[PDB]
């Protein structure tokens, strides 16, 4: 991915946004009760904590573009995934706007609790202003769609969230690059049925883990990924993606039978305009962040990548024997034979992809189910019923998390959510968590869910 | 794919594309 140019909103005519740059994150009542070293990300260019130029930092992610069109390896790979997808009988026909906006079972309604696109946010127009669940009415969307048209600029801002201290000195905050509501709708109408089938079928045919419930999906993983596990991390996957990968995506959408109008939406994602504060800028390559299907399209692309990467690195690779699932840049795969990720990484770099050992591991050692990590979580077999797999969120992340809050009124919901994540680590550590929570007068006033009851409920899911 | 195969030759350890 690569910025092509920058121009003042003055010169482009694009509407700016007058944000304040103040974090909504406050130290919580457990702030100094639990241990941690993260704090609110740097939100503006003058944060006293910056040891660098902010804008500099924010955009370093755009490491450039290496391929603009697929070699043979990427073509052979796009086909196999497309082929594999065929057995899904995916509904290639357009979605009603009503469904696209208000949801279905297996396609959730547009979130009224996040920003509508450009120019809506700049003009102070809200999602709730246009959408109403009670009426499921689309005439006002059509009106706004007809008004502002399509292929609008991704309005762009810094994510208000906790960062490590090193990511805060180095100004490594993250961006939210929201598509305009117009394109979100138009996109969902074009691919909403594909989204449904992906949401309904997390697993090894889709190669997707999007919209999965780890509570239960985790147990299915060992079964879906037999043989020799492998896995790595990407350094700025999204921004590192070259246009070749969007070409390769159209290839797949076409083989599975999508129309040429649907397929033309992929370019408006490969090739984008952003408005950050008041400069507008063109990006070419890489995938945006608050874009619809962003997760699904990323995952699909990752499903191609791992392929191309394989048949190119090695010889005698049989792709029918590759098992993967992907969630954006997060991957887990298996294969009958061990796969050298030290090599994949070398060959992957030729493509502009920075790949590194899984779980920040010192090198590309064997990944086994004991160390393996996916959606941040590990895999812990239940002690009594070993075939049931616990999703394990590290306590360290939970500790980091409990020390802050965007709303002090919300301490009860905040804590039980963290408990719903924590107990999976085992009784001994769950109690150690609860006990340090209950080590403070506020914590004792709290209703905290009990271990064996949490577990019971979980059993009932199977 | 992913599930079980069949025809019609044994699969051997992947072999690293050399030079090429
Ligand atoms: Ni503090
Ligand atoms: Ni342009």
């Amino acid at each position: 991915g690569e910025i092509q140019w920058v121009k003042p909103n003055k010169e482009t005519g694009r509407l700016s946004i007058n944000g304040p740059t103040r974090t909504k994150l406050e130290p919580s009542v457990f702030h100094d009760v639990f241990e941690g070293n993260k704090e609110p990300a740097v939100l503006h260019s003058k944060d006293p904590r910056l040891e660098v130029d902010f804008e500099q930092a924010l955009f370093s992610k755009y490491v450039g573009n290496t391929l603009y069109e697929p070699d043979e390896y990427i073509k052979e790979a796009a086909l196999h995934y497309a082929n594999q997808l065929k057995q899904l009988e995916i509904n290639t026909s357009q979605m009603s706007m009503e469904e696209a906006c208000y949801g279905t079972e297996n396609l959730e309604a547009i979130d009224l609790h996040t920003s509508a696109g450009y120019p809506y946010s700049a003009l102070g127009i809200k999602k709730r202003d246009i959408l109403d669940p009670t009426t499921r009415d689309v005439s006002k969307m059509k009106f706004y769609m007809d008004k502002y048209g399509l292929d609008l600029p991704y309005s762009t801002y810094v994510k208000d969230e906790l960062r490590s201290i090193d990511k805060i000195k180095k100004g490594k905050s993250r961006l939210i690059e929201a598509s305009s509501l117009n394109d979100s709708v138009y996109l969902r109408m074009a691919f909403g049925h594909l989204y449904e089938t992906f949401h309904a079928n997390p697993g090894t045919i889709t190669g997707s883990a999007v919209g999965c419930n780890p509570d239960t999906f985790w147990s299915k993983l060992p079964i879906l990924l037999p043989g020799s596990l492998f896995a790595f991390d990407y350094s700025g996957y999204d921004a590192s993606l070259s246009p070749v990968w969007f070409r390769a995506l159209e290839l797949v959408l076409r083989e599975i039978g999508y129309s040429e109008e649907a397929i033309s939406l992929i370019e408006g994602i490969n090739h984008t305009h952003h408005v950050y504060r008041n400069k507008t800028y063109c990006v070419l390559g890489g995938m945006p962040s608050g874009c619809s299907g962003t997760s699904i399209f990323n995952s699909m692309i990752n499903n191609i990548i791992i392929r191309a990467l394989l048949i190119k690195t090695f010889k005698g690779i049989d792709l029918d024997e590759l098992n993967m699932v992907a969630y954006g840049d997060d991957v887990l795969a298996s294969y009958p034979f061990p796969i050298d990720c030290l090599e994949l990484a070398k060959t992957g770099k030729e493509y502009g992809l920075t790949m590194t050992p899984a779980d920040k591991s010192p090198c590309f050692n064997e990944v086994n189910w004991d160390n393996a990590t996916f959606l941040k979580r590990g895999f812990l077999p239940d002690e009594q019923f070993p075939f049931l797999i616990h999703p394990t969120m590290p306590m360290r992340e939970i500790h980091e998390s409990i020390r802050w809050t965007k709303d002090a009124r919300n301490t009860q919901d905040h804590v039980r959510s963290l408990c719903l994540l924590a107990w999976h680590n085992g009784k001994q550590e769950y109690e150690k968590f609860v006990s340090t929570i209950r080590s403070v007068p506020v914590g004792r006033a709290l209703a905290i869910p009990n271990y064996e009851n949490l577990r019971r409920n979980w059993l009932e899911l199977f | 794919g992913a599930y079980s195969g069949a025809p019609k030759q044994v699969l051997k350890k992947p072999a690293l594309r050399t030079a090429t």
